C-alpha cells in the first residue's frame, strides 16, 4: 500500500510536471509533507494495474476520459468540494468529471489540438486538408516538409477521420449509444483513406512520432505540425517564429478534435484522502498553483475560472477553444479504453499497408484488435491459474516436502507482459523464457526474463525484461 | 524496427 | 430485536463482571437506564450468531482479536470519541480496535499470559521448559505436580509453539498476509512436540482444562501454572503464596504469548448507541469505573493513562508487560477466527494421540490459510478465463452490439459471462462456498446495465445451503 | 459449525 504522510503523483511526461513539483514544494514547506511527482510511462494503463491491488499513485492527472472506468472499476475517491469551491471552476468542467452523478476528479484544464506552424516558412498556413499534398511538393524543394505530427497516437490523427463524419459513439438526448459507433461510415472512411494517400504518396512517414515530429518541427524542417499548448514551451526555445491556428478543413469540414480536460483523480486506496484534497484545492488551484504549472508548459484553457481570464487573452489560448468549439467533448464512459485501442490499432494498419481503410476500420467497427488481446490474455491467466492450482494441490495433499525446506514461498503470479512466474523459495532468482509475442512483437524465446523472489516471500516488484531481443527482419 | 523500440521501453519500466 | 431505554452487556465470566455491574448500579442510580451485565458461555460465537439477527446485546466485551471479524460482516457501531478522549488512552491500544482506519472498540485493558508458581514449593521457579520433565519428577515424588494449565485453548500453549518460530500471519510492511501462515514451521513443531512428550511422560494430562487448573493451583497441588492477570484474585483468596514471573524460554528463546486488548465495541442494530457512548465514556473508562472492575479481577495493564501510573507498579503488572514485550500483539483480522479454531485442533488431536505431529500441524497449516478455498478459486478463475476464451474465439472467426459486460468472476465464485447490456443473467448458485455446500439447481443473478456494466450488487437470495 | 457458517455466509451474500 501506499505510504501514509507523503503524497506519490502521476502525471504524464509531456505535460508541467516541474512546475507542479515546486507546486508541491510549497505544500512541503508548509505542513512538512514530502510531495513526489513521477511520470511513468504507459501512466493510463500502469495506473489500473497497479491501483486494482491497493497501489500506486496517491493523486493520477490525465484527461478526463479514462476516469470514467477507474471509478466503474472502483479505483477513484470521491471527491466533495465545496460551494464556493465550485463556483471558481466552470460548470462544464465539472460536467466532464462527473460519473453516475458523483464527482470523480478535479478539472484542472481544457487541452484541444492546434494546427501549428512556422511563420517563416508559411505566411499564410492553409485552410484545407487537400491543399497540403501541393505544398509538401514545393517545400520538398526547399529541402523542407509541410506538415509532421504524431500517427502513432489515435488523438491526433481523429481531427481528421471526425472531420466528415465519424464519430465514437453517437450522443442522443442525454446519453452515449454504445451500440452505435462511428468508426466505419463513409466520413470516417474518408479522412482515414486521404492521411493514408499522404502517406502512400510520400507526404507524410508512418514511422512519424511525437518525437520525431516534435524534433523535426523545433529544428525547422517541417512548416506545421499539429499538436497540443503543453508543446507550446518547446517551440518558445528553440525560436521558431511559430503560429497557432484553426485546424484546417476536409471537404469543407472543419476537423473535429476530441477535447480534454485534464484532471486530478484521488486513489480510493490512499490513505492520504485529506492531504490531496487540501493539496489539490488550496494549493494547486490558485493562481499561484497553476502559474507555476502553465510556465513549465502550457496547460491549455485552465478550469480555474480567475486565471483563465488572464489566460483568455492569447491567440495561442484563442486558438486553442476555437479548435475546441469546433470538436467534441470526450465521453467519459468507460468504453472509452476499446475505443481507443480500436481506433490505434486502425490508424496504424492502415498507415503501415497492413490492411486497407476498409479492413481496418471494420475490425474497429468490430472490436477485433481488442478481442484479440482478451483471448491470447485470458488464455495465459487461465495457465497460470493452473499452475497454482497444481502447485497448492501439491503443497496441501501431496505427501509432506522435506521436513527441511521453506514454509515462505512467493506464489505462482502472472505479470503485465504475460509470463507466468511459478511458485518460488524466498531468495530465489527465478528465470523464465522471453515471451514468444508481445504486441505485435515477436522475440528470441531462448533469453530468459529474471524475477528476484525477495527474502520475505513477497515477489520483487521490477521485472528484469533487459534481455529480451525481438526478431522481425 | 519501429514498434520493437516501443516495447524496450515498455520492458524498461516493468 | 434488543430494547430501547436498557443496557445489556456481554463478558466473559472469567472477567470483573461484578465490579463492571456495580459501575452499571453507578449509571442507573444517574441516568435512570437499567443496566444488565451478564456472561454467556461460547461468548464470542454467540455474539455473531444473535447479532447477525438484529438481537443480543447493546455492548460487548472481549479481547480485540475477534472484532475484525465482527466489524467486517458490519456487527459493530463505529465509536466516534473526541481528541479529549484519545489522548487519555495509549496510542497503541487504539491501534488494536482499528479497521480499515475506523475505531471499532474501545480499549480496556492489556492482558498477557505469565508464568505463576506457588513460592512456598518452588522459591525459585524454572528459567527454562526443559527443566520441567525433571521438576516433576522431583515434585510427583512429594504427591505434588510441576505444572497445569489449560490444554483446551490454543491461546495457552501458544506462547510454547510460538516460542522457537511459530506464527499466525506473517507481518510485512503494515500488513498481514494470509496466505502465509507460521504454525506448521520447524519452530512450531519443536514446541508443539515438546509439549506432547509432556504428556506421553504422564508429567501432564491431555484433559486438563481451566478449572481444573485453577482449582489444583489454588489447592497447592502443582506447582505452576500459566494464566493471566484475572486469575490473580482467586489466588489472593487461596492464600497460596504466589508469584507471578516471566515465562520459560525453549530452545532458549522466550516464549511468545500472544497480547490482547480487551476492548468494547458497541453491536450496530442497538437503538441505544448514545447511552452505551456515555456509559463506556463517562463511568467505565475513569479510575472509578477502572478500579470497581480491577479489585473484582485484576484487569491487567489498564489502557486509561491516569490509572495505569498507579497500577505499573505492581510486580505483578511488570510481569505481565515483560511477557507481553516477548510476544506480540494479536492480529485483528477476519481470518482470526479459522486460525484459532485450525490450532484448538491441532494442539488437542497431538494432545489426545489421535495425530502426531507432522499430521496435526500440517491439517491445521491447510486449515488456517484456507488452502482449499485458494485452491477452488484458481479452477474458478481459470474456468472463467476458459468460458472467456471460447466466446471471443466464436465471436471472431466463428461464421458472422459493441457493448457487453464483460466475463467477470464475483468474490463467491461465480463467473459471470459476457452478456448483452440490459440482460439480467441467471447462474447456478455455488456449489461450495466458505465449508458450506449450496444446492446447486437455485440460482444467482446479476444485471448487465444498460450503460455495459455490470450493476454492483448480486441476488444471491435464493441460494440454500443444504444441511440436516 | 456448519449451521452456523452458513448463517455468516447469508450475511456476505446479501452484502454483495
Ligand atoms: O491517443 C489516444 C489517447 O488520447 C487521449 O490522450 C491524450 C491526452 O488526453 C493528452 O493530454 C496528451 O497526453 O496526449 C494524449 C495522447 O497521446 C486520451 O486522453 C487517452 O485516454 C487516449 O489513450
Ligand atoms: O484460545 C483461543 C482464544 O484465545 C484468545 O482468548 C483468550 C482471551 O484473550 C483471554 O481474555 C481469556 O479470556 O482467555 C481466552 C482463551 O480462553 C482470543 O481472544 C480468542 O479469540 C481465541 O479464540
Amino acid at each position: 500500500k501506499i505510504e501514509e504522510g507523503k503524497l506519490v503523483i502521476w502525471i504524464n511526461g509531456d505535460k508541467g510536471y516541474n512546475g507542479l513539483a515546486e507546486v508541491g514544494k510549497k505544500f512541503e514547506k508548509d505542513t512538512g509533507i514530502k510531495v513526489t511527482v513521477e511520470h511513468p510511462d504507459k501512466l493510463e494503463e500502469k495506473f489500473p494495474q497497479v491501483a486494482a491491488t491497493g497501489d500506486g499513485p496517491d493523486i493520477i492527472f490525465w484527461a478526463h476520459d479514462r476516469f470514467g472506468g477507474y471509478a466503474q472499476s472502483g479505483l477513484l475517491a470521491e471527491i466533495t468540494p465545496d460551494k464556493a469551491f465550485q463556483d471558481k471552476l466552470y460548470p462544464f468542467t465539472w460536467d466532464a468529471v462527473r460519473y453516475n452523478g458523483k464527482l470523480i476528479a478535479y478539472p484542472i484544464a481544457v487541452e484541444a489540438l492546434s494546427l501549428i506552424y512556422n511563420k517563416d516558412l508559411l505566411p499564410n498556413p492553409p485552410k484545407t486538408w487537400e491543399e497540403i499534398p501541393a505544398l509538401d511538393k514545393e517545400l520538398k524543394a526547399k529541402g523542407k516538409s509541410a506538415l509532421m505530427f504524431n500517427l502513432q497516437e489515435p488523438y491526433f490523427t481523429w481531427p481528421l477521420i471526425a472531420a466528415d463524419g465519424g464519430y465514437a459513439f453517437k450522443y442522443e438526448n442525454g446519453k452515449y449509444d454504445i451500440k452505435d459507433v462511428g468508426v466505419d461510415n463513409a466520413g470516417a472512411k474518408a479522412g482515414l483513406t486521404f492521411l493514408v494517400d499522404l502517406i502512400k504518396n510520400k507526404h507524410m512517414n508512418a514511422d512519424t512520432d511525437y518525437s520525431i515530429a516534435e524534433a523535426a518541427f523545433n529544428k525547422g524542417e517541417t512548416a506545421m505540425t499539429i499538436n497540443g499548448p503543453w508543446a507550446w514551451s518547446n517551440i518558445d526555445t528553440s525560436k521558431v517564429n511559430y503560429g497557432v491556428t484553426v485546424l484546417p478543413t476536409f471537404k469543407g469540414q472543419p476537423s473535429k478534435p476530441f477535447v480534454g480536460v485534464l484532471s486530478a483523480g484521488i486513489n480510493a486506496a490512499s490513505p492520504n484522502k485529506e492531504l490531496a484534497k487540501e493539496f489539490l484545492e488550496n494549493y494547486l488551484l490558485t493562481d499561484e498553483g497553476l502559474e507555476a504549472v502553465n510556465k513549465d508548459k502550457p496547460l491549455g484553457a485552465v478550469a480555474l475560472k480567475s486565471y483563465e481570464e488572464e489566460l483568455a487573452k492569447d491567440p495561442r489560448i484563442a486558438a486553442t477553444m476555437e479548435n475546441a468549439q469546433k470538436g467534441e467533448i470526450m465521453p467519459n464512459i468507460p468504453q472509452m479504453s476499446a475505443f481507443w485501442y480500436a481506433v490505434r490499432t486502425a490508424v496504424i494498419n492502415a498507415a503501415s499497408g497492413r490492411q486497407t481503410v476498409d479492413e481496418a476500420l471494420k475490425d474497429a467497427q468490430t472490436n477485433a484488435a481488442a478481442e484479440f488481446a482478451a483471448l491470447l490474455h485470458s488464455l495465459l491467466e487461465a495457465n497460470c491459474s493452473l499452475a497454482l492450482a497444481e502447485e497448492l494441490l501439491l503443497d496441501g495433499w501431496g505427501p509432506p516436502l522435506d521436513p527441511e525446506g521453506p514454509y515462505s514461498y512467493c506464489n505462482t503470479t502472472l505479470d503485465q507482459i504475460g509470463t507466468c512466474w511459478p511458485r518460488s523459495a524466498a531468495g530465489a532468482l527465478v528465470e523464465r523464457p522471453c515471451p514468444e509475442y508481445f504486441n505485435g512483437v515477436k522475440y528470441n524465446t531462448t533469453r530468459n526474463a529474471y524475477r528476484e523472489c525477495l527474502e520475505n516471500g513477497t515477489w520483487a516488484s521490477k521485472i528484469n525484461y533487459s534481455q529480451c531481443e525481438p526478431i522481425l527482419d | 524496427r519501429e514498434r520493437a523500440e516501443q516495447n524496450r521501453i515498455i520492458f524498461d519500466s516493468v
